[PDB]
């Protein structure tokens, strides 16, 4: 089950800035 | 081996520009040495894997308060960066998450030339998070220490996790655990007194 954990940090690397600019998309 | 030498050079180039200590390069070299010899990871994204190991290296000693200050390379294949990160993150832990009980003082945590302004701010951040129980993965004490780091960040204070992990004697990884699902979309941990020194707004990744 441990090896299943990979994309959990993906959102903390890509989505962090991707979503971070969502509320600042102006 | 092809991306091995490539990634190393990329990391060294960035680390040298940011003026990072050997603690980064030496660690990244050791980490990449193992992640490059993975069955699943055959070197899909050199830049991503390089940044992944780099982030883990500066996780404790090297991070300039925020990962944003060193997000020079972390702007490409960010998906794969976090992907490989979790793989190595669970491979080696400092095992400092065994105390988290002496942070009740908090004053000693600011012994590293840290103004009490950060102290008062941190307690307010922690209170909002603890009273809301945003992060029930540890204890209310862990949120306090983590809040001190957050307060320093928003006050333009470049501190590392090492101080809270070793000097404070709380729990290094506890900061990461608290600073996990504590934010729904933005650092909504400010009650009212927090005027926010650093007006960056978009502050993701520490």
């Amino acid at each position: 089950y441990g090896a299943l954990d990979m994309a959990d940090f993906e959102f903390e690397q890509m989505f962090t800035d991707a979503l971070g600019i969502d509320e600042y998309g102006g | 081996s092809r991306a091995m030498m490539n990634a190393f050079k990329e990391i060294t180039t960035m680390a040298d520009r940011i003026n990072l200590p050997r603690n980064i390069v030496d660690r990244t070299n050791n980490l990449f040495k193992q992640v490059y010899e993975q069955k699943s990871l055959k070197g899909r994204a050199n830049d991503a894997i390089a940044s992944a190991c780099l982030y883990i290296a500066c996780r404790q000693e090297g991070v300039p308060r925020t990962f944003k200050e060193i997000c020079a390379v972390s702007r490409i294949s960010k998906k794969e960066i976090g992907r490989c990160f979790k793989l190595i993150l669970k491979a080696l832990e400092t095992s400092v998450d065994l105390i988290t009980t002496g942070d009740f003082m908090s004053r000693f945590c600011s012994n590293l030339c840290l103004p009490k302004q950060v102290q008062m701010a941190a307690t307010h951040i922690a209170r909002k998070a603890v009273e809301l129980d945003l992060v029930p993965g540890r204890s209310p004490i862990s949120v306090a220490a983590a809040a001190i780091y957050m307060a320093s960040q928003a006050s333009a204070e470049k501190r590392t996790q090492k101080e809270i992990g070793d000097i404070a004697g709380v729990a290094d990884v506890t900061i990461r655990q608290s600073y996990r699902l504590i934010y729904p979309r933005a650092p909504d941990l400010f009650p009212t007194d927090f005027k926010f020194d650093t007006p960056v707004d978009k502050l993701p990744q520490l």
